[PDB]
C-alpha cells in the first residue's frame, strides 16, 4: 500500500485494498461499510468520520443504498 | 487583506501572542504552503473561525512566506505536493511507516518542522481528534499511547527539529522562458512560459508545444516562501495548475489537470535568453539504421553539431528554444553522446529492447459519476522500453533506459477469484493510450450481492518492436471512492 | 416474547416484533446525531439506555411509551469525552458502566486525559463514581452476579466496580505465544445477552509454519462466559474468510459468524458447521432465546432472521426507510407475554 498514495494501510479490512490485496473483501456493496467506516472514523484520511471532525456529512442519506448520490467529498476539488 | 491582520483579528481570538512576539504553535512549526492551507481550513472547519476567501488566502500565503520550508527541505517527498500519481510513500523505520503513514502519506509528516513541545501537542491532536485511532490495525496490536509518547514523540522531535524559516524568494521572475517536458500517454513536448508581474503575483501564459499540435493556458501565479511556485491557468473550459520549485531562475516541477490531478505533466523552464544549456531532447532514443528526427530543447543551442563515431546526421533548424536534428546511429545498440552549442546530449541507440515495463506497475483508479458529486479518477499508464546494460542483466538497478514505446493496451482479470467475478467486464476499460477510464460509482444490481464496479484488474501492454517478443503487466485495482481528500494526502 | 431493539440514523432506535416480523414502535430521540451506538434492555423489557450524540450522551427511554425519561452528558467544555463502544447496565438494573475516553481542550491545543469509566446510578441517571480504566477497551460487559465489571481490551480486564479497580488481566494479547501468532481481535458489537457469553472471532497463524503458506491462518473463537468468569480461547477452523462479529446460542453449544457469509460453528468441536453466503455485508449477530433463530444486522437497515439449524434465511424486517444500523450496536430483548 506504499505505492498506493493516499490509501490507507489500516486493513479492517480496508478501504482502497483488502487485507488480501484484493477487493472483494471490501463491504459488498462498498456503501455497506461507509458508515461502519466514518461514524467511528475509522479511516479519516479517506471517509469523513462523523464522530468528530464531519458530524453532518451524511445528513439526509439515512437510507446509504438509495441516498449514496448526497454524500459529498468534503475536498472542494483541487489539488 | 494582509497576514498580520488576519494574525491579529481572527487568530488573536484563541492564539496568545507572547511579550515576545511569537505566536503560540503558530511559531513552533514549519511546513510547506498546502500545508498551512490544509491547518486554517481545520481551524475554520472544526473551530468555527471564520474567515472571508481573501483573508484565507492572505494568512496562508502569509504562513508559507514567513514559516515555509526550504527546497532543500522537501527533498525526497516533492511527490505529494505535486499529486504525482508515480510515487512510493513511507517513513524511515517500520515503526514509524505503520504509526504514521497508514492513514495518510507519511510525506505529509516528513514535511513538517516542529519543536519537541509542538510535535506533542500534534500527537495528542490526534489521539483527540480522532480517538478510535488507537483502536485501529497497527494501533490495537500495541500500546499505542504509552508508544507514542516514549518512542513516537522523541522521534519525531529528534528528527524534525524546528530550525529556522528561508528568506523568502526575493526576485523579480517576470520574463519569457523556454520550458520541455513531457505528459504520460500524450507524449513530449516543447514550449513558452512568460511571466508579468502583477503586484504581489504574476500573470502567466504557458504554452506546450507536443509534435500533433500546440495550446495556451492563461491565469495568475505567485512564489510562496523560498521557492514554491503555485499558479492555476486556464483555457476554454479546461484548468490547470501548476505546482513548481523555483530556484536560480529554474522552474522544475509537475502541473496538472485541475479536475484530475492524475492527468499532467513534469518540466523544466529557464530564461529564453540564457547561455547556452539543455533542457531535454525527444526523442532520446536511435532505433539504429534508421534516421530519425530529434527535438533539442534549450537555450542559445544554435547549429553547432559534432557527432561522434557511430552517428551522421545535420542540423534541420534552430531558434525559438529548439534545435531540431535530423541523426541516424548506424553502430553498436547502446549510449551515445554529442554536442550542440558546446553542450552535452545524451541519447540511446538501440534495435530492439530487452524488455519492457509498466509505469505504474502498480496502482488504482476510483468509480464515480453516476450522478454522484464525486468524478471518476483513472489511471494513466505507460511502455518503458529497456536495455539489459552491461552486466547481461535481464532486469537488475544496472541497466539503460529507452524511453516510453507506443503500444496496445488491454485489462483482463488479476486472478481466478477475479475472474468468477467478472471483474475485467465491471471494472471498465483502457484506451490505446493506455489511458484506464473506470465504471460508475454505486451499487451495481446486476453484479453479486448487488457490489459496486470495482475489480482485481491486470493491464498488459505489447509494444510492436521487431526482434518481436515485447509485452509485460501492471497490477490494477479499480476501486471506490474516497470522501475526504486533501492538498497533501 | 422476543423483540429486538435496533438504532436507526440518525435519531433512531427501533422495537422489533421478532414473532409477527414487524416493526413494533419507534423511537426518535432529540440531540442524537449522527446515530445511537450502544443500546441497552432493563430487565422487563419496558425501559432501555442509548449511547448517542457521538458517543457523548446517553439517554433513559421508555420504550413502549417512546419518551425520554433523562439524558446524560459525559462532555463537558473543557473536556469532551467519548463513551465509544463502551457502555453496559448491571443485571439487577440499578447501575450503568461508562467508558470514558476524554481529551481536555485548551485554547489552542489538546490534552488526552486518561480512559475511565464512570458508574451512574440507573434510576436518577447521576454520576456515583469514576475510576481510570485501561486504555483501548471496547465493550464493557456485567458479570451475571453484578460483582465484576470486564473491558475487552488488549486483554480481558477484570475490574471490580466496587472498589474501582483492576483485579485481574485474563490473556488474549499473548495467549498461546510459543505456539501461534499475536491474536487480531476487532470487536465492538455488544450482543451477548441471550447466552450471557460474550464473544468474539479472532486471528492468527501457526507459527511453526510458513507464513507465506495460507494454511498457516488460523480463525479463532473468544468466549467470556459472563455467568462463570471464564474465557476460552480456541481455533475453530482454517481461516479463509473474515467475521465481523459472532453471538453464542443460549444453550452455548453453538456460535454464528458474519459478514459476507453466515457460518455456525460447534463449540462443543470447535469446527465448523455450516456456511452460506448473504445478499450484503452484515456487523451484527444476536440469537433468540429459544436458540432457533439467528439475526443479522448493521451496515444497511434491515434485520434478517436465519434458521440456526439450517441457516436457510426464514425472512427480514425493514427498518423504516431503510436508515442504515452502521456499526451501532443490535440487542434482543424479552418482555413476559
Ligand atoms: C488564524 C486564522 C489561526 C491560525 C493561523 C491558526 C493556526 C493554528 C496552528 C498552526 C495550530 C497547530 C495545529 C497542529 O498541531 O498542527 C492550531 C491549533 C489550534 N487552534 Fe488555531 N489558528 C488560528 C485561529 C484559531 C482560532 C480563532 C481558534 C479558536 C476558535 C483556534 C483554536 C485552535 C485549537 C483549539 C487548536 C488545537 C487543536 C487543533 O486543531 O490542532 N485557532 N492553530
Ligand atoms: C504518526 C503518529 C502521525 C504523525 C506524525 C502525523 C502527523 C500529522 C500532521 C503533521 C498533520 C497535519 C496537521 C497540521 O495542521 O499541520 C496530520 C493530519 C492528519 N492526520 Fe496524522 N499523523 C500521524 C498519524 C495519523 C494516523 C494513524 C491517522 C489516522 C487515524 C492520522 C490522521 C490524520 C488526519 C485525518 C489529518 C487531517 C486532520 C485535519 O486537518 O482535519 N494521522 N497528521
Ligand atoms: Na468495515
Amino acid at each position: 500500500m506504499n505505492a498506493l498514495v493516499g490509501c490507507t494501510t489500516s486493513f479492517d479490512p480496508g478501504w482502497e485494498v483488502d487485507a488480501f490485496g484484493a477487493v472483494s473483501n471490501l463491504c459488498q456493496p462498498m456503501e455497506a461499510d461507509l458508515y461502519g467506516c466514518a461514524d467511528p472514523c475509522w479511516w479519516p484520511a479517506q471517509v469523513a468520520d462523523t464522530l468528530n471532525t464531519y458530524p453532518n456529512w451524511s445528513a439526509g442519506a439515512d437510507d446509504v443504498m438509495q441516498d449514496w448520490r448526497k454524500l459529498q467529498s468534503v475536498f472542494p476539488e483541487t489539488k | 487583506v494582509t497576514g498580520e491582520e488576519v494574525l491579529q483579528n481572527a487568530c488573536a481570538a484563541c492564539h496568545v501572542q507572547h511579550e515576545d512576539g511569537r505566536w503560540e504553535r503558530i511559531d513552533a512549526a514549519r511546513k510547506t504552503p498546502e500545508g498551512w492551507d490544509m491547518t486554517v481550513t481545520r481551524m475554520m472547519r472544526n473551530h468555527g473561525v471564520a474567515l472571508e476567501p481573501e483573508e484565507r488566502a492572505a494568512i496562508v500565503r502569509h504562513l508559507s512566506d514567513t514559516r515555509g520550508l526550504s527546497l532543500a527541505e522537501t527533498e525526497e517527498r516533492r511527490y505529494i505536493l505535486e499529486r504525482e500519481p508515480v510515487a512510493w510513500d513511507e517513513g524511515p523505520d517500520t515503526s514509524m511507516t505503520q504509526t504514521c503513514g497508514r492513514c495518510h502519506s507519511y510525506a505529509r509528516v516528513a514535511l513538517q518542522r516542529r519543536t519537541p513541545e509542538d510535535w506533542k501537542h500534534l500527537v495528542n491532536f490526534h489521539l483527540g481528534q480522532f480517538p478510535t485511532l488507537e483502536y485501529q490495525a497497527l494501533a490495537r496490536d500495541r500500546d499505542w499511547w504509552g508508544i507514542a509518547q516514549a518512542e513516537i514523540i522523541p522521534f519525531l522531535a529528534r528528527t524534525y527539529p524546528l530550525g529556522e524559516a528561508p528568506d523568502a524568494y526575493a526576485d523579480d521572475a517576470s520574463g519569457a522562458y523556454v520550458l520541455a517536458g513531457r505528459q504520460p500517454g500524450r507524449g513530449d513536448y516543447t514550449g513558452r512560459l512568460v511571466l508579468k508581474k502583477a503586484g504581489e503575483d504574476y500573470e502567466v501564459t504557458m504554452t506546450l508545444d507536443f509534435a500533433d499540435g500546440s495550446r495556451s493556458f492563461s491565469g495568475t501565479g505567485r512564489i510562496l516562501g523560498a521557492g514554491e511556485w503555485r499558479a492555476t491557468l486556464s483555457d476554454g473550459t479546461v484548468t490547470i495548475r501548476q505546482i513548481f520549485a523555483l530556484q536560480d531562475g529554474r522552474f522544475s516541477g509537475r502541473w496538472h489537470d485541475a479536475d484530475s490531478d492524475v492527468i499532467g505533466g513534469r518540466l523544466a523552464a529557464v530564461k529564453a535568453d540564457a547561455a547556452p544549456q539543455v533542457l531535454a531532447v525527444a526523442p532520446a532514443r536511435l532505433k539504429i539504421g534508421e534516421e530519425t528526427q530529434l527535438r533539442v530543447a534549450g537555450t542559445g543551442l544554435g547549429s553547432d553539431l559534432t557527432l561522434p563515431e557511430g552517428v551522421a546526421g545535420s542540423v534541420e533548424s534552430a531558434g525559438n528554444g529548439v534545435t531540431v536534428l535530423k541523426l541516424t546511429a548506424t553502430g553498436t545498440p547502446g549510449p551515445v553522446s554529442l554536442e550542440l552549442g558546446g553542450q552535452k546530449v545524451d541519447l540511446v541507440a538501440y534495435d530492439r529492447p530487452d524488455r519492457i515495463s509498466i509505469v505504474p506497475d502498480l496502482t488504482i483508479a476510483r468509480i464515480g459519476g453516476n450522478g454522484g458529486p464525486i468524478p471518476k479518477v483513472p489511471a494513466q499508464f505507460e511502455a518503458m522500453g529497456w536495455l539489459n546494460g552491461p552486466d547481461g542483466q535481464p532486469g537488475t538497478g544496472d541497466d539503460i533506459a529507452l524511453g516510453a514505446f507506443p503500444a496496445s493496451w488491454a485489462t483482463d482479470n488479476f486472478d481466478e477469484e477475479a475472474e468468477k467475478m467478472q471483474d475485467a467486464k465491471y471494472a471498465g476499460s483502457i484506451d490505446d493510450t493506455g489511458l484506464f477510464t473506470p465504471a460508475e460509482a454505486g451499487p451495481n444490481p446486476e453484479r453479486p450481492m448487488q457490489t459496486n464496479n470495482a475489480g482485481n484488474l491486470k493491464v498488459i501492454a505489447t509494444v510492436d518492436a521487431e526482434g518481436e517478443p515485447l509485452s509485460a503487466e501492471a497490477h490494477l485495482y479499480a476501486t471506490v471512492q474516497r470522501f475526504v481528500d486533501a492538498p497533501i494526502r | 416474547r422476543d423483540y429486538i431493539l435496533a438504532p436507526a440514523r440518525p435519531d433512531k432506535l427501533v422495537v422489533i416484533d421478532t414473532e409477527k416480523m414487524a416493526v413494533d414502535k419507534v423511537i426518535t430521540i432529540a440531540d442524537a446525531g449522527p446515530t445511537p451506538m450502544v443500546p441497552m434492555v432493563a430487565p422487563g423489557g419496558r425501559i432501555a439506555y442509548a449511547t448517542v450524540n457521538k458517543s457523548e450522551s446517553l439517554v433513559k427511554i421508555d420504550l413502549v411509551t417512546g419518551e425520554t425519561l433523562g439524558r446524560i452528558d459525559l462532555s463537558t467544555p473543557e473536556e469532551r469525552v467519548k463513551s465509544l463502544f463502551g457502555a453496559a447496565l448491571s443485571p439487577d438494573g440499578k447501575t450503568l458502566a461508562i467508558y470514558e475516553s476524554p481529551v481536555r481542550l485548551e485554547l489552542t491545543h489538546f490534552e488526552v486525559q486518561p480512559t475511565r469509566v464512570a458508574l451512574y446510578d440507573a434510576e436518577t441517571l447521576s454520576r456515583r463514581k469514576a475510576f481510570e480504566a485501561p486504555r483501548q477497551i471496547t465493550m464493557l460487559a456485567w458479570a451475571r452476579d453484578g460483582s465484576k465489571l470486564y473491558g475487552l481490551g488488549r486483554d480481558l480486564h477484570v475490574m471490580d466496580p466496587e472498589a474501582g479497580t483492576l483485579v485481574e488481566d485474563k490473556p488474549i494479547q499473548s495467549w498461546e505465544a510459543e505456539t501461534y501468532a499475536q491474536p487480531d481481535v476487532l470487536a465492538v458489537w455488544n450482543q451477548h445477552e441471550s447466552s450471557g457469553v460474550m464473544a468474539t472471532p479472532f486471528y492468527t497463524a501457526r507459527k511453526d509454519i510458513d507464513p507465506a503458506d495460507p494454511t498457516a491462518y488460523r480463525t479463532g473463537l473468544l468466549t467470556m462466559d459472563l455467568e462463570t468468569g471464564e474465557m476460552a480461547m480456541r481455533e475453530v477452523r482454517i481461516m479463509d474468510v473474515f467475521y465481523f462479529s459472532t453471538a453464542v446460542n443460549p444453550a452455548k453449544t453453538r456460535a454464528f459468524g458474519a459478514y459476507n457469509v453466515l457460518e455456525s460453528f460447534d463449540l462443543e468441536k470447535n469446527a465448523s458447521i455450516k456456511r452460506v453466503p448473504l445478499p450484503h455485508s452484515y456487523y451484527s449477530v444476536n440469537v433468540s432465546t429459544d436458540g432457533s433463530t439467528v439475526w443479522l444486522g448493521g451496515a444497511l437497515g434491515d434485520l434478517a432472521a436465519y434458521d440456526a439449524e439450517t441457516l436457510e434465511k426464514k425472512g427480514q424486517v425493514d427498518l423504516p426507510g431503510n436508515a442504515s444500523m452502521s456499526l451501532a450496536s443490535v440487542r434482543l430483548f424479552t418482555r413476559d407475554e
